[PDB]
C-alpha cells in the first residue's frame, strides 16, 4: 500500500550499490541492496540472540544475557560456548547497523534530500562501535565489551562506572549529560510551540511563525528562529552520542585513577596554589 | 506449481531464497560448533565412542 | 510410454536423473563401507604394528 | 512480464536446482551421521 | 552421584 | 497519451519509469506539491511574506557578510550560468529566501533558492562566486517562471524548489547510477 | 517448448537402453560382491 | 542456464560476489586462527599427533 | 538491456572462473589435510 | 547419443568434466593414500 | 544457441575417444597396483 | 583479462584494491606482533628453535 | 568508457605490477621462513 | 582435435596452464620433499 | 577468438610443448627412480 | 606513465606525503613504546644489553 | 590540464624522488641495524 | 614460435622475466644457504674465538 | 600499438640468445657447485 | 639489442639502476661485514687494552 | 620518448659503464679472495 | 598564475632559509650530543 502521494516519487535511481538489480519496495519498505545486507544480517544476529537465550539458564526475556568472553581470550575468538557468540553477533550488529545507514543515504538520494539523517545516526554507531570495538581493542581483549541482555548490561554499566569510584566525576561524562537534559529541555519547547500555534484554543486563528518567534524571544530572550531550532536540536542530540563516546573511552585506555582524583589539576593552578 | 513465478517476480523470490538458506546454514554451523558433541574443529577427530554425550544427573 | 517426455527439455532429465544416482551410489558406498567391515580389512593388512 | 511458457521453462531450472542441492544435502548428512549419529 |  | 509514468513491470513493489523530461514533468526527485494553494504565504499583519528586497526598504545586507548581487553562479558543469541580480527576502524571520539570476545565455531572470548555493571554501574565504552543484547551465534555461516579480505563490516556491532538487539525479545520466 | 513425440519417442530408446546397460553392470557387480561376501 | 544474467546483470552480482567471499573467508580463518587445534601462528610446526584435540 | 549471446558469454567465464577457484581451494584443503587432518 | 550435446557450449563441459575430474581424483588419491599405507611405506623407507 | 547437430557429432567421436583413453589408462594403473597390492 | 576493465572502471577497481591490500596487510602483521611466537619487534633477534611454541596436546 | 586497445594496454601494467608484487612476496615469506618457519 | 581451440584466446590458455604448471610443480616438490627425506640427507650430510 | 584456422596452427606447437614436458619429466623420474625407487 | 592523467598531482602529492608522515609517525611510536627500542631512555645500552623477550619455555 | 609530456615529465619526478627517498631510507636502516639489529 | 610475442610489448615481457628472475634467484639461494652451511662455514672460519 | 610479426620475429632472436647464455652460465655454475658440495 | 632503450626516459633508467646498486651495495656489505668478521678484527686490533 | 638512434648510442655507453663496473668488481674480489678466501 | 622567474627567484630564499635552519638545528644537535647522547 503507498500514500495517497506516493507513487510518482517511486522512481529507479539514487542508489551507491547494485543498480537496478534491488531498486524495489516490499510493502512500505525500500529494500535495496543494503536492504538485503540489513535483513542478511539483522537475521542471522537475531536468531544468534535466540540460540544465546537457548543455551543459557532462562526464557525470561529480563535475564537473558549474551556475555562476552573472558579477557584471557584477548582479541582472539573465544569458544562460541564462552563468548564466542557474543563475538558473532557483534559483527552482525556492526553488519546490520551499517547497512541502516548505508539504506539510509540511498533513500534520502532517491528524494533529492541531504544526507542529513544518515550521517547523524552515524554518531550512535559510533557510541556502539566506541563500546564494543574501539575501547575494547585500546584495553586488548574483546571481553571489556558489555553483555548482551536487557539488566544485565545495565550491571556492566554499573560496575564500569565503580571502577572509576565515583564516575559522576568524569568530565566529559558531565559535558554528555548536559547535552541529553539540554536537548530534552530543547524538544520539549520545540513541540510545545509548534503544537500551540498549530493547535491554538478554540475559536482562535491558526497561530503564525512570528508568535511562535514572540514567545521564543520572551524564553530565553533571544530569537532562534525556524531553521536554527533544528540545528540545535541536531547538535544537541549528535553532542551527547559524540560526548558519550568520548567519555567512555578515556574511562580505561587514558584515565585509570578514580575520577575526582583527575581535578587535582584544577586545585593546583599557579593562581592559587 | 509454475505459476508461482507469475504471482512473484521470481528475480527477487530467488534472492529472498539464497539468503534464507545461508542465514539457515550459518545457524546450524553455528549451533553444532557451540555444543560438545559436534565442536568438530577442536573435537572432531575423535571416534564415536570418544564422542561426548551429555545427560541428566544420576539422581541418586 | 515414451510420451512422458514430451513436455522435457532432455538435458533437465539428463541433469535429474545424473544427480540423483551421484546421490544414490555416494549413499550406497558410505553405507556399504561401515556394514562389510571394507576398507578397514584393506587397511589392516597393510597396516605398520 | 513473463508468460506461462517463461514460468515453465524457469520451473524446470528450479526444480533440478532443487533436487541437485537437496541431493548434495543428503550425502552431506549421510557423511554426518557415518562420522558421528546423532540419533 | 556425581556421576553416573 | 499524458499520464508522466509507467510501472517498470506489473509486479506489486515495482518503480515507475517517466515517460518525458522528469525534470520538467515532475515526477521522481523532480516532483512537486502539485494540489499546493497557488497564493502567496502571508505576514502575520498581512502583507507578503517573500519579496524583493528593492520592494522593502527596510532590510539591508549585514555589515559582515558578502553582497552577493553581481556575483557569477557557476552550474554543475563548471559553466557560468549568470549572476546575482537581486535577492528576495523573508520578512516573516528576516532571511534570503532566493537569489534572482540574470543568465548569461538569454533573457530571462530566474529564482534560485539559497538552500542550493554553496560558498566557495565553506565561505571560510574567497566568497566571489557562486556554486550550484545541482543543475546544469542550459538547464537553467528551463527553471520555471513565477506570473508576478515583485511576489511568489505557494505553488511556484514548489515548482522552482522540486526544478532544483530533481537536478541531483536528472542533470546527468551518470548521477542516476551506482558508484560500484 | 519441451519434445516433440518424435524425438521423445527416440530419447526414450536411449534411456531405455542406458537403464538395462547399467541394470546390467550393477548385475555383475552384485554377483560379484555376493561371492565374496554374503550379506544373507 | 546462461539466462540468469539476463535477469541478474553480472556486473553488479560479481562485485556483491567479492564481498561475501572475502567476509566468508576472513570469518573461516579467525576462526581457526584462535581455536586451540589450528592456532597455526603460535602451533603451526607441532606436527599432527601433537596437536591439541578438544577431548573432556 | 543484456543481449542472451553476451549472456552466454559471459556464462562460460563465469562457469570457468567459478570451477577454477574451487580446484584451487580443493587443493587448498588437500594440503591443510595433509599437514593437520580435522577428522 | 550424439544430440545430446545439441546446444551446449563445449568450453562449459570441458571445464565441467576437467573439475569434476580433479575432483574425484584428489578424494581417490586422499582416500587410497590413506587405506594402503603409501606414501607412509615410502617415508619409513629413507626417514633416519 | 551452442552445437548445432553437426558440431554435436563432431564432438561426440572425440568425446567418446578421449573417455575411452582415460579408461585403458585407468584400466593399466589398476592391474599395477594390484599386482603391487591386492586389495580382496 | 582485459575486458574486465570494460566492465568496471580502472580507476574504482585500483583505490578498492590498494585499499584491500592496505587494510589486510595492516591485520596481518598487527596478528603476527600480537602473537607470542612473532611478537618480532621484542623478540626478533631469537633463533628459530628458542622462539615460542603453543603447548602440545597432553600425553593421554 | 575505454576503448579495448586502451584496456590491453592497461592490463599488461596491471598483470606486471602484480606479478612483480607476488614476486617480492613471496621473497619476503622465504625470507621470513628462514628465520623463524611456521609450519 | 584442434578447433576445441575455436573462440578461445591463446594468452588466456597460456596463463591458465603456465598457472597450473606452477602450482602442480611446487605442490609436487614440497610433497616429495616431505616423503623423500631430501634435502634433509643433505643439511645432513653438510652440517656441524 | 581464434579461428580454426590459428587453432590449427596453434595446437600443432600446444601439441609439440606437452609431449616435449613429458619426456623432461620421463628422464626425471627415471633418474630418481635409480636414487631411490619408491615401491 | 599514464596514471597521473588520471589523478591531479595537487591531490597526489598531498595524500602520499600524508600517507607517509602518519606511517613514519606510527612506526616511531610503535618502536618508542616497545622496551627493546625505547631509545630515549636507552638508546646508549650496547646491542647485547638491550632488552629480549622471553623465548620457550622447553618445559 | 594534463597533457601527455606533462604526466611524462611529473612521472620522471616523482620516480625519482620516490627512489631517492628509499636510498636515504635504506642508509637509515643501515645505522639502525648496526646500532641494535632486530634479528 | 615468435608469433607467441605479436601483439606483446618488450618494456611489458622484460618487466615479467626479470621480476620473475630475480625472486628465483634470491628464493634460490636463501634456500641453498639453509641447506649447503654456507657461509655458515664461512663466517665459522673467521669468527674470533 | 603491439609489436608486429617482423618485431617478433627479430625480438624472438634475441631472446632465444640471452636465455642460451642464461643457462650456460648456470649449467658452469652448478658444475663448480657440484664439484664443491656434491647434493646427491 | 639497443632499441629495447626506445620509449624510455635515460633519466629514469639511471635512477633506477642507481638506487638499486646503493640497495644492492649497502645489502652486499652488511651481509660481508657478517660473514668476514671484519672491521671486527680491526677493532679488536687498535682497541684499548 | 627516447628515439632509436638515440638509444643506439645509449646502449653503447651503458654496455661501457657496465663492463667497467665489472672489471672494478673483479680486481674487488681478486684481492678479497687473496686476503680471506671463502671456499 | 605564478611566473617562473618568482618561483625560481623565491626558492632560492627558501634554500637559504632552509640551509640556516638546519645549520643551526644540527649544532643544536650537536651540543645535545655533548650535553647527554642519546645512543
Ligand atoms: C520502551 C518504551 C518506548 C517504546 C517506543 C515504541 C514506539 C513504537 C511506535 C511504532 C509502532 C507502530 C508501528 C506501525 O504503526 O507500523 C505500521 C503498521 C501497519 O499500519 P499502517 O502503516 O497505518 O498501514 C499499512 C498496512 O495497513 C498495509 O501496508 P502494506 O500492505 O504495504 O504492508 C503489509 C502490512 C502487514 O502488517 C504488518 O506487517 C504489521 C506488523 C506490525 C508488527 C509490529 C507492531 C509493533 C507495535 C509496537 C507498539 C507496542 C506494542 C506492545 O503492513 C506492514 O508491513 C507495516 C510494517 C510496519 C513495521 C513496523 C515495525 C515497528 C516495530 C516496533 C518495535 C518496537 C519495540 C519497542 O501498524 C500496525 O500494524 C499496527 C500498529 C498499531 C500501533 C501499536 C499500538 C499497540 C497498542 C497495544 C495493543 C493494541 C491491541 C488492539
Ligand atoms: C580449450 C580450453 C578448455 C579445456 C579443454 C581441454 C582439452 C582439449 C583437454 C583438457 C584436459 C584437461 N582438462 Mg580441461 N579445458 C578447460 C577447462 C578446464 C578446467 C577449468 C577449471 O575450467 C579444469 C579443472 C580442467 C581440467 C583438465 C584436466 C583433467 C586436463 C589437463 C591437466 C590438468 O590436470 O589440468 C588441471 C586443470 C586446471 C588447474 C585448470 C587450468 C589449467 C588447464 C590445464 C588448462 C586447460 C587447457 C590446457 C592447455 C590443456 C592442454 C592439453 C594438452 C594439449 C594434452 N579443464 C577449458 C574450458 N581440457 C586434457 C585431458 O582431457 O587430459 C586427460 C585435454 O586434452
Ligand atoms: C641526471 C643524472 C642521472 C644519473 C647519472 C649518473 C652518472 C652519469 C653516473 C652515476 C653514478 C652513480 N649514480 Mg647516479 N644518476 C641519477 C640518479 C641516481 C639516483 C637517484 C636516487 O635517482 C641514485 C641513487 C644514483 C646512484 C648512483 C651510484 C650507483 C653511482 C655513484 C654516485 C652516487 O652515489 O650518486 C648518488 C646520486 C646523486 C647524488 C644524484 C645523481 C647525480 C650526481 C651528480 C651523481 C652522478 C654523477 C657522477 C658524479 C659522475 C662522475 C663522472 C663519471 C664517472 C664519468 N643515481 C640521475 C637520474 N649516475 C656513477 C656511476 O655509475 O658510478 C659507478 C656515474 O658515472
Ligand atoms: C538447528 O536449530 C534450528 C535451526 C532451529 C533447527 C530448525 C530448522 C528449520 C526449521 C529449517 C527449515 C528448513 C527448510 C524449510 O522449508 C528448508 C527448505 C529449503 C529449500 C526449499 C531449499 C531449496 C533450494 C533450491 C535451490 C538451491 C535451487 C537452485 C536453483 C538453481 C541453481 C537454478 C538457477 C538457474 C535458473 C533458475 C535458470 C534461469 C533461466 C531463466 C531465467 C530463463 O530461462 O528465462
Ligand atoms: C572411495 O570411496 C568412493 C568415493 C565411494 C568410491 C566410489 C567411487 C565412484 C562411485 C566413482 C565413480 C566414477 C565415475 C563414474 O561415472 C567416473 C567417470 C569418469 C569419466 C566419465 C571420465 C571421462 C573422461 C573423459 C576424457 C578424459 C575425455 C577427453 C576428451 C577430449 C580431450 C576431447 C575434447 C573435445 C574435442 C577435441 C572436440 C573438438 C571439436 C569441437 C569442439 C567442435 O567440432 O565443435
Ligand atoms: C590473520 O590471517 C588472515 C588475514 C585472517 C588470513 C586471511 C587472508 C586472506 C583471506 C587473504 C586474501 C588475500 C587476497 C585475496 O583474497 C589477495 C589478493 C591480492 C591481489 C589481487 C594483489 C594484486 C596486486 C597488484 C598490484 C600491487 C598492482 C600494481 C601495479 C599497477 C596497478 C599498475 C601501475 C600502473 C598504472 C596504473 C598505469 C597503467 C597505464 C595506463 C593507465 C594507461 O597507459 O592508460
Ligand atoms: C601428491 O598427491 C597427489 C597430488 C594426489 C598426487 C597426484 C597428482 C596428480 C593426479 C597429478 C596430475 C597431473 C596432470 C594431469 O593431467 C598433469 C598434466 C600436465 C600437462 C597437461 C602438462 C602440459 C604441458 C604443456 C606445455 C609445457 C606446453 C608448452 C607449449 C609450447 C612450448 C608452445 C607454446 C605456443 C607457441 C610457441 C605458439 C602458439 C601459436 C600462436 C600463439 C599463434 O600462432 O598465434
Ligand atoms: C610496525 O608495525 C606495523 C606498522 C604494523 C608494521 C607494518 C607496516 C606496513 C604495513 C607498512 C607499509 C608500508 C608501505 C606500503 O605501501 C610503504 C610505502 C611507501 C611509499 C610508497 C613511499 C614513497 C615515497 C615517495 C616520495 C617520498 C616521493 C618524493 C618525490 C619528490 C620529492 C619529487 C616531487 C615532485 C614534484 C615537486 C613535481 C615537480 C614537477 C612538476 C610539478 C611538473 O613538472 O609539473
Ligand atoms: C648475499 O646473498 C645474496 C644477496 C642472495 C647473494 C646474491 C646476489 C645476486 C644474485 C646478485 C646479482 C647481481 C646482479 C645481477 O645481474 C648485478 C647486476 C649489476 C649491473 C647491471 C651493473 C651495471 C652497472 C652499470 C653502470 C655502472 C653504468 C654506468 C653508466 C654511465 C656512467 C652513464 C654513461 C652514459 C649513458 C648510459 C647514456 C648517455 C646518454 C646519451 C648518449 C643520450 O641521452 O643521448
Ligand atoms: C620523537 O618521536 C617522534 C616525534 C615520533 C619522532 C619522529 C619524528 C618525525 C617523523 C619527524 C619528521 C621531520 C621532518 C620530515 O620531513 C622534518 C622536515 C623539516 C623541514 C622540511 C624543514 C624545512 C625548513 C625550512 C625553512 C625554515 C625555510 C624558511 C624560509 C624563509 C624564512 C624564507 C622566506 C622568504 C623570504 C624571506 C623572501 C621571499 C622573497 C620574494 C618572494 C621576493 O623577493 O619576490
Ligand atoms: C572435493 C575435493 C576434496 C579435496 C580433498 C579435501 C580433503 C578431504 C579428504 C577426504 C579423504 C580423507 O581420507 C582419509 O584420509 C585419512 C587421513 O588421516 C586417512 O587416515 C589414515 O592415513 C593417515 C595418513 O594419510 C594416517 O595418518 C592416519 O592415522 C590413518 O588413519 C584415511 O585412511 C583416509 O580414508
Ligand atoms: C585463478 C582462479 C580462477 C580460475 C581461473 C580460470 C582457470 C581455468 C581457465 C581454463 C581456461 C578457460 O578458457 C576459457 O574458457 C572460456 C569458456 O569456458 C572461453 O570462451 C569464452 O570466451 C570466449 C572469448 O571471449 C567466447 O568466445 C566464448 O563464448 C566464452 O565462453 C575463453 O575464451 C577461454 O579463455
Ligand atoms: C635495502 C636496505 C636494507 C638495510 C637493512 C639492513 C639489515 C639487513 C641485513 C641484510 C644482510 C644479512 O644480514 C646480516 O646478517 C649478519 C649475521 O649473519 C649480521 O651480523 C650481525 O649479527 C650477528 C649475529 O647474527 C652479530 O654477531 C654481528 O655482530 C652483527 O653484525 C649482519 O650485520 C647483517 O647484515
Amino acid at each position: 500500500a503507498m500514500l495517497s502521494f506516493e507513487k510518482k516519487y517511486r522512481v529507479r535511481g539514487g542508489t551507491l550499490i547494485g543498480g537496478d538489480l534491488f531498486d524495489f519496495w516490499f510493502g512500505p519498505f525500500y529494500v535495496g541492496f543494503f536492504g538485503v545486507t540489513t535483513i542478511f544480517f539483522v537475521t542471522l544476529g537475531t536468531l544468534l540472540c535466540v540460540w544465546g537465550a537457548a543455551m543459557g539458564p532462562t526464557w525470561n526475556l529480563w535475564q537473558i544475557n549474551i556475555a562476552p568472553p573472558d579477557l584471557k581470550y584477548g582479541l582472539g575468538l573465544a569458544p562460541l560456548r564462552e563468548g564466542g557468540l557474543w563475538q558473532i553477533i557483534t559483527l552482525c550488529a556492526l553488519g546490520a547497523f551499517g547497512s541502516w545507514a548505508l539504506r539510509q543515504a540511498e533513500i534520502a538520494r532517491k528524494l533529492g534530500m541531504g544526507m542529513h539523517i544518515p550521517w547523524a545516526y552515524g554518531g550512535a554507531i559510533l557510541a556502539y562501535t566506541t563500546l564494543v570495538v574501539i575501547r575494547p581493542f585500546l584495553l586488548g581483549a574483546w571481553g571489556h565489551g558489555f553483555p548482551y541482555g536487557i539488566f544485565s548490561h545495565l550491571d556492566w554499566v554499573s560496575n564500569v562506572g565503580y571502577q572509576y569510584l565515583h564516575f559522576h566525576y568524569n568530565p566529559a561524562h558531565m559535558i554528555a549529560v548536559t547535552f541529553f537534559f539540554t536537548n530534552c529541555l530543547a524538544l520539549a519547547m520545540h513541540g510545545s510551540l509548534i503544537l500551540s500555534v498549530t493547535n491554538p484554543p478554540k475559536g482562535t486563528p491558526t497561530g503564525t511563525s512570528e508568535q511562535e518567534n514572540v514567545f521564543f524571544r520572551d524564553l530565553l530572550g533571544y530569537s532562534i528562529g525556524a531553521i536554527g531550532i533544528h540545528r540545535l536540536g541536531l547538535f544537541l542530540a549528535v553532542g551527547a552520542a559524540v560526548w558519550s563516546a568520548i567519555c567512555i573511552v578515556i574511562s580505561g585506555p587514558f584515565w585509570t585513577q578514580g575520577w575526582p582524583e583527575w581535578w587535582n589539576w584544577w586545585l593546583n593552578l599557579p593562581i592559587w596554589k | 506449481m509454475h505459476r508461482i513465478w507469475l504471482m512473484y517476480d521470481p528475480r527477487r523470490v530467488m534472492v529472498a531464497l539464497v539468503g534464507f538458506l545461508a542465514v539457515l546454514a550459518l545457524v546450524i554451523h553455528f549451533v553444532l560448533l557451540s555444543s560438545q558433541r559436534y565442536s568438530w574443529i577442536e573435537n572432531g577427530t575423535l571416534g564415536a565412542d570418544q564422542a561426548p554425550v551429555g545427560a541428566s544427573a544420576p539422581a541418586a | 510410454m515414451h510420451r512422458i517426455w514430451m513436455g522435457t527439455d532432455p538435458h533437465i532429465i539428463m541433469s535429474a536423473l545424473g544427480s540423483f544416482l551421484v546421490g544414490a551410489v555416494l549413499v550406497m558406498h558410505i553405507w556399504a563401507y561401515g556394514q562389510f567391515n571394507w576398507p578397514a580389512t584393506l587397511k589392516a593388512k597393510y597396516a605398520t604394528p | 512480464g513473463m508468460t506461462e511458457e517463461e514460468a515453465r521453462r524457469f520451473h524446470g531450472y528450479m526444480v533440478t536446482g532443487t533436487l541437485g542441492y537437496v541431493v548434495v544435502a543428503s550425502v552431506a548428512h549421510f557423511l554426518a551421521w557415518s562420522w558421528r549419529p546423532w540419533f | 552421584p556425581t556421576a553416573w | 497519451s499524458d499520464v508522466k509514468f509507467v510501472p517498470a513491470d506489473n509486479y506489486n513493489g515495482s518503480p515507475i519509469i517517466p515517460t518525458g523530461n522528469p525534470m520538467i514533468d515532475g515526477v521522481g526527485p523532480a516532483s512537486w506539491a502539485e494540489d499546493r494553494r497557488d497564493e502567496p504565504d502571508l505576514t502575520y499583519h498581512g502583507s507578503h511574506k517573500i519579496v524583493p528586497m528593492r520592494l522593502d526598504p527596510t532590510f539591508s545586507i549585514a555589515k559582515g557578510d558578502p553582497d552577493p548581487r553581481g556575483l557569477p553562479v557557476i552550474a554543475a558543469d563548471k559553466q557560468v550560468a549568470g549572476t546575482v541580480v537581486e535577492l528576495w527576502v523573508n520578512r516573516s524571520e528576516p532571511q534570503v529566501s532566493y537569489y534572482e539570476v540574470q543568465l548569461a545565455s538569454g533573457e530571462r531572470r530566474v529564482l534560485l533558492p539559497t538552500g542550493y548555493v554553496q560558498w566557495p571554501n565553506f565561505g571560510l574565504w574567497g566568497n566571489d562566486k557562486l556554486l550550484v552543484k545541482s543543475i546544469t547551465a542550459a538547464q537553467f534555461a528551463n527553471v520555471p517562471a513565477t506570473k508576478r516579480d515583485d511576489q511568489i505563490t505557494l505553488l511556484e516556491e514548489d515548482k522552482i524548489c522540486a526544478y532544483y532538487a530533481g537536478g541531483h539525479m536528472y542533470a546527468f545520466a551518470e548521477r542516476s547510477q551506482p558508484i560500484i
